[PDB]
């Protein structure tokens, strides 16, 4: 499903930016 | 449900305020202070997310193809999917928001602005409903603008 | 033109790497001191602008379409387009490696290897032949890997 | 040629300034 792929995106997207403020 | 009321205003009116370019200066009504400080917060940090990812986002929303009330449970099924690894944190969290607020831009540019309420509460309902403990544990709103907070 | 040769060593090594997904032990020729630590700058910051821009990057390679070497020299008007407000500055610079290197990896799985050498040369001379006063103020490469330090 | 050469190097410019941004900061 496009739905699985572009969630898989924005996961990766969030994780990167939650790791800018974890450290 | 205090948690889910505090959540959504806070949530629609930043999504409200993304579609329309004006920050409301009405009070926030059920949030009690820690939701000023969290809308506050929201609006740095979501307005970044949005100019860090415009480009990509813009292709997300066209896959999707939102044009009215009964498109949005697509957005509900996206997050799922983003939490079904068992992880939760703020980043996605406010990455899921951050992208509410970009489909309610266009959903405005459209002259669908109707469905900017019906956005809003599905996805605060993904985010109550279904990570209730894990918020509940990080102090509710307070932890998003601590765990946001800026030197 | 010293700093031409530099340049051209690091970005194509990090292109020619990303491509073949291989950190080559080789050591670096023509580059002294300051190339080492820029090689593994830019190994770190090229890699995380790639994770945090896939998708973005994907749509932009369909848009340019290429697939030979003739498509190469559309990267090099894109990045002259970029630096055309006359703004420089590193962060812009390594966005543009950055995106060699996502394209270097489509040529390489298209089995068009042969244009990431032409590819890094573009990217090389427009860096350099266009924004060299700038470079030389900025420390070179020495000021790449002070402005990326962690 | 010209015309999503522009866009897209809009987008990188973009995107580099906000990247330059933290690490200029």
């Amino acid at each position: 499903r496009p739905e699985i792929r572009i969630a898989q995106e924005l996961r990766r997207x969030g994780d990167e930016f939650n790791a800018t403020y974890a450290r | 449900d205090d948690l889910y009321r505090q959540s959504l205003e806070i949530i629609s009116r930043y999504l409200r305020e993304q579609a329309t370019g004006s920050k409301d200066s009405k009070p926030l009504g059920e949030a009690g202070a820690a939701g000023r400080r969290a809308l506050e917060t929201l609006r740095r940090v979501g307005d970044g997310v949005q100019r860090n990812h415009e480009t990509a986002f813009q292709g997300m929303l066209r896959k999707l193809d939102i044009k009215n009330e009964d498109d949005v449970k697509s957005l509900s099924r996206v997050m799922i999917h983003v939490f079904s690894d068992g992880v939760t944190n703020w980043g996605r969290i406010v990455t899921l928001i951050s992208f509410g607020a970009f489909v309610a831009k266009h959903l405005k540019t459209i002259n669908q602005e109707s469905c900017i309420e019906p956005l809003a509460e599905s996805i605060t309902d993904v985010l109550v409903r279904t990570k209730r403990d894990w918020l509940v544990k990080q102090r509710g709103w307070d932890g998003f603008v601590e765990f946001f907070h800026v030197e």
